[PDB]
């Protein structure tokens, strides 16, 4: 009827992950995975969307530290613990302890806690900026009735991870990387008489704003590759390999610094 | 920032202070008669 | 009369699920429901709509953390456990002991309290970004009096989802599923003259703006699924009969990962 | 389709560096790398940006910190100490102690704590100031139909670091360094006829506003610079091989002051 | 391409400092530098920015006491305590003691604390006003088709300082230093027809609005030289040299008062 | 270059005194200095200024309480204990201790504190008001072509001060003086034909907002004034040579009330 | 020159009082000066004022307590005790206390506390309201080409002064006086032609807004007024000279009651 | 001259009370005035002054508790305890103890306190609702030239007052009085010309809003009336001479019940 | 609520968007010629 | 966002500043007579 | 409230929303020629 | 208040709701020819 | 502060009240005729 | 304050309320014919 309300329009697939995705996920696989620790990869930028939106709506999400635990995880170099909602979790150890601390829960049903798996460094962080059109543009020409244009603006967004060893307290690698969210636009407009009194007027139009929070976990991504090469390169987790040493992702974001 | 995306014309487009010059730009374009 | 308040429309049926939900209840059932424990699904979007809505109507609900509990209970997979309003079942179980620890009780309501059944993992998440206008579009053209237009915006919503182990605290799966919500709008609208001064003008429009909180529910359970398929892959609640690995639903979510 | 969300433009490669991190990076080796201990550069430039940004969205990021920190790594010269997000690197050896003080975890994976790694100096600092349109500018001449102009304008950003030695608590060295971020925009449009009713118009745009985050991240590998300057000058951290005192870059920044 | 971020536009000097500096840097030397101690030079002007700027856009900035401790550490007269951001450099202090109070830290990068040098006076002091506008504007004269016009105003910001004696509590000297920032622009545009129907039209403009930073960093050093001035006058500080009491500079801000 | 940012306008001087100032220090010297004490001159005005200014700048500054002070320590009359930020001075005397409370600081550079001197009286006080706009007006006549005008606003700022005797809580005296702050602007433009089609369009404007920290600062030496021979008249602080009671300026002020 | 800041228009005299001063100070003096207590005369009125003026200036300034004691010293009836900001008086007493409890000051410079002396009443009050166009007005006349109008408005300020005892804490007197700030504009405009192309315009303003500060005063004189004729008439503090019962002024404020 | 702030236009009377007063007053003496307590007559209203009115400008005033008081106290009938600000009166009474508690005051002024007066009875209360244009309305005739006009709108504000007797807890008596602000508006303008090119204009307005002080004033002064024929009526404060019963006053506000 | 009373006339009264419709309101009742 | 559907004609459609343009586009439509 | 004064005139009093009519109301009233 | 200072013409003066009546102003003041 | 750049023109670049100029200032150009 | 500069062209300028009196001030100006 007119009353229902709207029917789904697409299938809720995974989140579209770009190149450094596929690109991180096929590295070579250490020793070990590491257990790490990432507590909070706050928002430093502080930067709010412009007018139309609220001044409340942040231009980068809050998301990090759900993003950043993803690409720990795809990798399969991290383990990451959680830390973040750890009151939770903690909550809920108390609630396991207050449940089986008679005893008398079934002898099926009873989790053995061991103890919070804790990791051997810590991945901070920080999204350290982003700037809203650092480069915008655009060029439109429109001859007699027919007319074509087009703009685009580039977001730059900069995210910094630091790898701090939490035996010493010291860091041991700091990466910068940036991306530069696109968001273009174009139209065509018909608006020339074709006959004496027979107005034709039409107009296509067609819009991209590439998604702020893919471009930060393409960041993301990208930074989580900067860190295992730093650690790779000097000290830390070496590879199960040494042979892959010069793999070919492992030359690519070598490179890159 | 996003780009909200909105028609030129008038018309099925919204912005009204725009048609007094669309259809001026159009009369005097117009090469027909009769 | 004209000062009776208005009559109802249409019936309060249950909330219309999208093919996703129909695709998760059907899946195998495992050895045994787990219990699990979800804490809050925070919005951590961090995005407010834009004008002409008000500045504090957040763009994404809080609902979460009520959407993935109804997702969980929906798979015959997981047995929720509240955790959510905590504070509120202790005063009630506050009240229940204060209220039976007299045995005064008649004997046939009282309450026999166990102890907080405590679940063996615990399902943290996020609603990890909102983004608005993430491609916006739309054409309109207009004969002679008679014009036809269209727009059409997506608003792309992803959610994260991490199975946390509580035992030793670290995190099992995690999955980031996306969905765009599609926002259209269609008009036609006819203003020529048809006579010497006889104008006929006439308009139809139309527009529909797919509901968030049900493209939100639609990306809980595809991330749901996703989990269970997680799960299922290496060490987890593995299924009531292995014949059933290669399910024709447990091999779609298998393949879009 | 219409509805897959936007594919990914650019890579997201490392933050451009301007010439000052070129510049930083190839200093003259130290003795030894000095521990050193950022807490918080703050924000006191007290700016928000204009309209039509959002009322909150400040001048310059709350990056700092987390800038300076990638500064001082960079540079062979500094160690630097977390000290920011103190509080999660106690909470996670807090988690390490009471994971460990059983001695039942596994003898390889345990995490020997040391004690927090203490720095000798400590490296306060502020955003002193981001002015808007200290200069703004820009000509604009059109002919006959064909037109073009251009505008530009400086926003001033000053950055102050102060290295204060721990010991005695007073203060060894305190550097401003400026930075004038440089924002224009460059437009060309055709507005004349051609022909008797053939109206050819056209618009070529671009604008380049220079990101905030980059300039501050120049403003303050510079003042990292006159920091290394100002110390070897007097009494601190005396380079390894005292003949290159007169370094081609240890001779450029030094005489700058 | 066109997706790159902008390249860096100038050299991130030192900040530009005025006369008064190089008028503040050679004073006659003292017989002792004096440890002083600078807490907080607050904003108590209470002034924002009016339109377009943001309503919490601070008139002046918060950056005082980050600019006075240059000031002070410029003139060879006062070795600045750090007193601001006390809080982190206990904490570090902590730390150093909890990390070499068992002895077992390395022999060489163990760190003496002495105990935290306190200073023998506090120069406390206030931004006591920034007035907008105090004075404006501006001629324009536009003869057939040329024109030119310029503006200017008076942004007038007082800066005041009280050494306090510590000791005593008592307060030696107080100086009220003004400065009256100075914003100005000029435009020129031509708009005459030169031909039948060939429209010259032309605008070259230019706008300077000097930054408050820099007038407030003016005022302040302008009033450390007359807080030295007013305790080399009576009792305090005595200079090493007293044949230069008449010195140059010390009678150009001597007769000021 | 395009890129420098702006060079220094004036001198940044001492703060322009009104004629209350040079009729403030010229005032008969008393017996002795009284040791006053001065905590908050608060901003009980409660009045923020109109459009276009921003909603939070506070009508006339939070100044006072650093106004007051200068205003006291100017007549040789009183010497203003700090008693403002003096959280401050009794932190710096808590770290002068715990510095030498060992004896082990060098014996040149240790700070004898005495103990916080106390004063006789306490001067309280107000800016009990700001009235904006208490009186305008303004003329403005244009014959042909040629025009001229002319504004003017008064806004009336009054401040209350109050010596209330420390000893026996009661209070002395009590004056409230006013001051009008004149903000006046004068235009003069010709936009007359002076040939066939040859358009002299010429415009002159200027504006003297006077500034209200300057104002405020004359109204408070005025009533300091006024509290001098408020004390001289009865009881307290009696003049050194008791001739100088028909001073000619204790003449003009007492004959002011 | 251009840039020097505004000279000072009006010399600063002392707040200009209504009649009701000149009517309060020639009060007939009572037996003896009571001691009396005013804590807060807060702003109850919830008035803000309109647009432009920015949203949070309160109508009536919070003035009143510094005014009210003003109007209580000046009849010679009430000694006014502090008892506002009595937290500083209480500060400076501690501090006179730990500067002389060593018996070490100075035998000249010691300040002899006695106690706080404490007031036998204590006036408390409000400012009951701040109706804004209670009643406007204007008329306005404009012949051929010269016009003359005129506009007016009241705005009704109320005070509510109570003088409780402070023995039995029970009120003794209860006096609410209203005053109307009056705000009047005039305005005389000339537009006509005088030749065939010479237009003459001309016009010439003026405006009184009545200072809100000023009528809050003189209500609180004539409360303080009205609390001592109540307090005459009945049983408190009664006149030296009982012949003066019938006072020319106590006659006045009698009847107007 | 034009500097010299505007001279006051009307008398400071009492506040212009409505008939209800002078009907309140003149109540029969009951047999001896009651000790009432009235705490805060708080704004319960939650109604805000609309546009251009601030936005925190409450409706009615918080002045309620001391117009209450003034009703009260004003009727020969109660005596009201502070109880409002009473923290105020329990700190003079802390400070008069501290200063003769050691007998040392000067036996003249020397306060005897006895205890704080407690009353019998409260009169709780609240402003219920301040409803605006409850009924606008307004005609307005314009023939040639010559036009007229007239506006009006109710205000309707309501209060509630509640005797809840102190002893045992509950509610003796709660009246509810209503009252209709009252703002109107008229106008009255002359547009025709009067002969060939005199165009003759000219406009007399008036308006008056009814001020909500009075109003409410009004309102509570009749409440009070109500409570007093509230507890006449049934058992409480009889009156001194029982012939009275049937006084004009008190069958008037009898019978509007 | 208050009634901030305002002129009606664009002259001496400030609204200048009625100044088209009042001198329009008094030439189309201009009675007189000459 | 979401789209808040609203006619474009200003009869039954509110957005008045649409009228000037849309009438005109059909006057200069009109290809009637008589 | 405080009447903040403003002239009427668009000329030395900015508010330009008056010109038309003010102009408009001299044209109208000049009974002046040649 | 501040008196933030701005020019009365549209032209090196930003206001330009201000032209119409400027101009108009000179024109109907214009008294020369040829 | 950021440079939001914007078209000039009404067509494909919004901004409408710019229309009535820009056409204008092309007819008040255009020196062709037949 | 800062004085936020912007051209007074409508064109390349952009505030377009001033583009109805820049070229009507050069019509009027307009000396030139053929």
């Amino acid at each position: 009827c007119l009353t229902a309300p709207p029917k789904e329009a697409a299938r809720p697939t995974l989140m579209p992950r770009a190149q450094s995705y596929k690109d991180l996920t096929h590295l070579p696989a250490p020793t070990g995975k590491i257990f790490v620790s990432v507590y909070n990869i706050q928002d430093e930028t502080g930067q709010f969307k412009p007018y139309p939106a609220s001044n409340f709506s942040t231009a980068v999400p809050q998301s990090a530290t759900a993003m950043l635990v993803t690409a720990l995880k795809d990798s399969r170099w991290f383990i990451p613990l959680e830390r973040q909602g750890l009151q939770n979790l903690l909550n809920e150890r108390k609630i396991i302890r207050a449940a089986q601390e008679n005893g008398t829960v079934a002898i099926n049903n009873r989790i053995p806690l061991q103890s919070l798996t804790a990791a051997n460094i810590m991945v901070e962080g920080s999204i350290i900026g982003y700037e809203s059109n650092v480069k915008s543009g655009g060029v439109g020409a429109r001859y007699f009735g027919i007319g074509a244009d087009t703009q685009y603006q580039l977001d730059q967004i900069a995210v910094n991870l630091r790898v701090v060893n939490v035996s010493t307290g010291e860091i041991l690698s700091s990466v910068n990387t940036s991306k530069t969210i696109l968001s273009y636009e174009v139209q065509a407009g018909v608006f020339r008489f074709i006959d004496y009194q027979r107005l034709l007027e039409g107009e296509v139009g067609y819009t991209s704003n590439e998604p702020v929070m893919l471009c930060l976990m393409s960041a993301i991504e990208t930074g989580v590759i900067f860190l295992i090469n730093d650690g790779i390169d000097r000290g830390l987790w070496d590879l199960q390999n040494k042979a892959e040493r010069q793999n070919d992702i492992l030359v690519k974001y070598r490179h890159m610094s | 920032g996003t780009m909200t995306f909105q028609f030129r014309n008038p018309n099925f487009g919204g912005n009204p202070n725009n048609g007094a010059f669309l259809l001026n730009s159009a009369q005097a374009q117009n090469s027909y008669k009769d």
